[PDB]
């Protein structure tokens, strides 16, 4: 089996948390402003994500 | 080990990781899991 | 949907590294050992370096 | 198997571990697969020997590569007992690289003795 | 300094408590709670959180009701420890030990962690019975409560026994049977420790495996230093060492043996001698009398084990044929040389078939 | 027999007290190392 795609995989995995990681902060500030509280008390992304949907 | 895997079921073909694992692991537990230097206690009088 | 995109692309770093260098996952695992093939940049030349490297 | 520059025990392997002995003594001598694959990437390397008694080969099938790369020759002795003794270590030696310098007998016969390895070759 | 020794052999002597800095820093101690948190607790509260624990205990076991009948009954918050007297500490230190050898099994449950709270929070079992609460927590030596007893711990009220602890008590890490074992090859104080402790639980049938588990080890491992040290191929010294290492095990091992209801230490003891008679070379009326006793201490479910230790027993015995009773009762074997093929598949078995075959030629 | 102490360590190093093989298993490992 083939290695590029081993090395582009793990760069896509890079690239793939930093852009969720930025998107992620997003919506916690972008939900942030009608309800400031849920970054408080709830530290994750993924749940956070979860709970504004 | 990539070594093996890079010139050559899944438990004939990794038969290079689950030795080291074994050895790896057990030289872990032999390293930590290890008495303090020896030491004299003293009594109340410094005996 | 980009959470569970990271999900399934890494149980398919996972499987694939798993396909690849079997002996790698059966010491430290599919994500640190692609790491180490992405710096190198290949299995063989991975390979062709020594342990202190 | 993958082992085609095979020394042959006539002598020409109790030469090789003679002179891995004497590289020993005059330390021109880097021992062990990772030490040998650093002094071939390095290219300090003048021969290197490895050993056909690897339970798996496998482990020391990477350094005849680069050693085609840096053209340096590369010959298999078949017990690395024989050749951990040979260096003097009290373990098995794997494979071994021997360097030279500018003015010795050792180079000399390093010079003599990748001759008949390039005679195998 | 001799008034300066004579009041601090005073002061290591003194059980009791006389200025306010210490009636704080002695209530301070707790296995659950924090030290400050702990500091400010009455016995109504610890009582409560403890008889919550140990009404789960009494759900779990049976053989709680006489202990919530006097240490963990609802009298038992207002019973100073140190205005008693010695009849009274007495018994009161019979009915902890009783206690403490019934709990040790389910120790690293809350519940029993609960309980034992108790008694150190009030009858200060950490401060009067150091010795058989480091016996009860010294097999869980690994686990972290065995830390917060090294937290709590008194250095120097602690027996010389178990003395080795302290730089274990000073940097708070869980110690290593390596040190454990090393200290019970070096001080037979320690080893006999363990022993009369083990003991003791089985007299009374309060035994658990990890107990049967952890004497063996410690036994096996501890023995095999003590002959490596009493080994000196002088002839005389390694003569008295003989003597001196039967002097030290013997009683152990000569309950041990013949414990027929606790089959696990009877099989760890099989364990000792074989491993007593494999690397140390004991003479031949000592394999004997190993071997007779073997043979009275016998069981059903030890039967297996047993057969293998008469194995090892006959087969670095020195002499030829056996003595009367092992012949005996091994007749009363049920499947004799069946068993002792599946056993010479992994032994040797032909120094005790021939002193068998050899004594029935001689019956 | 001459045995290294150390063999025997190895077989009460791992599963500390509770967790153990029962000492059926562990005699038969015992013996067996003898």
């Amino acid at each position: 089996k083939v290695d590029v795609m081993i090395v582009h995989a793990v760069a896509l995995l890079d690239e793939l948390d930093k852009e969720l990681n930025v998107m992620a902060m997003r919506v916690k500030e972008w939900y942030g402003w009608h309800f400031p509280e849920l970054g408080k008390i709830l530290p994750d992304n993924l749940s956070y994500a979860r709970v504004v949907l | 080990s990539v070594r093996t895997d890079a010139f050559e079921d899944d438990e004939t073909r990794a038969a290079v990781g689950i030795q080291a694992r074994a050895k790896l692991e057990n030289n872990l537990r032999l390293l930590e899991g290890k008495p303090l230097n020896k030491g004299v206690a003293l009594g109340p009088n410094g005996i | 949907e980009r959470s569970e995109y990271r999900r399934q692309l890494a149980e398919y770093l996972q499987n694939r590294m798993k396909a690849i260098s079997p002996n790698m996952t059966e010491l430290i695992g599919a994500l640190v050992g692609a790491r180490l093939i992405a710096h190198s940049g290949s299995l063989v030349n991975l390979a062709k370096n020594p342990g202190s490297t | 198997s993958a082992a085609w520059p095979k020394a042959e025990d006539p002598a020409l392997v109790q030469e090789l571990l003679d002179c891995v002995q004497q590289a020993s003594h005059y330390r021109q001598l880097k021992k062990g697969a990772n030490e040998t694959t650093k002094s071939v990437n390095r290219g300090t390397s003048e021969l290197v020997i490895l050993a056909a008694d690897t339970q798996p080969l496998s482990i020391v099938l990477h350094i005849p590569l680069i050693c085609e790369e840096k053209n340096v020759p590369y010959v298999y002795v078949p017990s690395k007992v024989a050749l951990g003794r040979a260096c003097g270590v009290s373990r098995a030696v794997i494979a071994v690289s021997l360097t030279s310098n500018e003015a010795s007998d050792l180079n000399s016969k390093i010079r003599a003795l990748r001759d008949k390895v390039e005679r195998l070759a | 300094s001799s008034l300066a020794q004579q009041l601090a052999q005073i002061a290591a002597n003194s059980r009791s408590s006389f200025n306010v800095k210490a009636l704080k820093a002695s209530h301070s101690k707790s296995l659950i709670w924090e030290p400050r948190v702990a500091v400010s607790q009455t016995f109504a509260e610890i009582y409560s959180q403890c008889y919550e624990g140990f009404k789960e205990l009494c759900h779990l076991d049976s053989r709680f009701v006489p202990f919530d009948a006097t240490l963990f009954s609802a009298q038992s918050q207002e019973v100073d420890r140190t205005q008693m007297t010695a009849e009274e500490n007495a018994a009161l230190d019979k009915r902890v030990d009783s206690f403490l050898h019934l709990v040790g099994s389910r120790l690293r449950l809350m519940p029993a962690i609960k309980a034992v709270e108790w008694l150190i929070r009030r009858f200060r079992i950490h401060e009067f019975n150091t010795g058989t609460l480091l016996a009860t927590f010294l097999p869980y030596h690994t686990i972290p409560a065995f830390v917060t007893l090294l937290s709590i711990l008194p250095v120097q009220r602690i027996p010389i026994e178990y003395r080795f602890l302290d730089p274990y008590i000073k940097s708070l890490t869980p110690p290593p049977r390596a040190a454990i074992v090393q200290q019970a090859t070096n001080r037979p104080d320690l080893l006999s420790a363990i022993s009369r402790y083990t003991l003791d639980s089985c007299r009374a049938k309060q035994e658990y495996p990890g107990l049967i588990s952890f004497w063996g080890g410690i036994m096996a491992e501890a023995v095999n230093g003590m002959i490596d040290k009493m080994r000196s191929g002088r002839r005389a010294i390694q003569l008295e060492n003989d003597h001196l290492l039967l002097q030290q095990i013997g009683p152990v091992l000569s309950e041990a043996m013949v414990m027929k209801d606790v089959p696990g230490i009877q099989i760890a003891s099989y364990m000792v001698v074989a491993i007593l008679a494999a690397k140390g070379s004991l003479n031949d009326n000592i394999l004997t009398a190993f071997m007779e006793q073997l043979v009275h201490g016998w069981t059903v479910d030890t039967l297996r084990p047993g057969l293998v230790c008469l194995t090892m027993l006959a087969q670095h015995r020195s002499a030829k044929q056996l003595s009367g009773r092992v012949a005996k009762a091994v007749i009363k074997v049920p499947d004799l040389v069946s068993s002792l093929r599946d056993i010479s598949k992994e032994h040797q078995v032909d120094k005790l078939a021939n002193g068998l075959v050899l004594a029935f030629v001689d019956r | 027999v001459v045995v290294a102490p150390q063999r025997l360590a190895e077989i009460f190093n791992a599963a500390p007290a509770f967790a153990m093989p029962p000492i059926e298993d562990v005699f038969y490992q015992v013996a067996s190392l003898f």
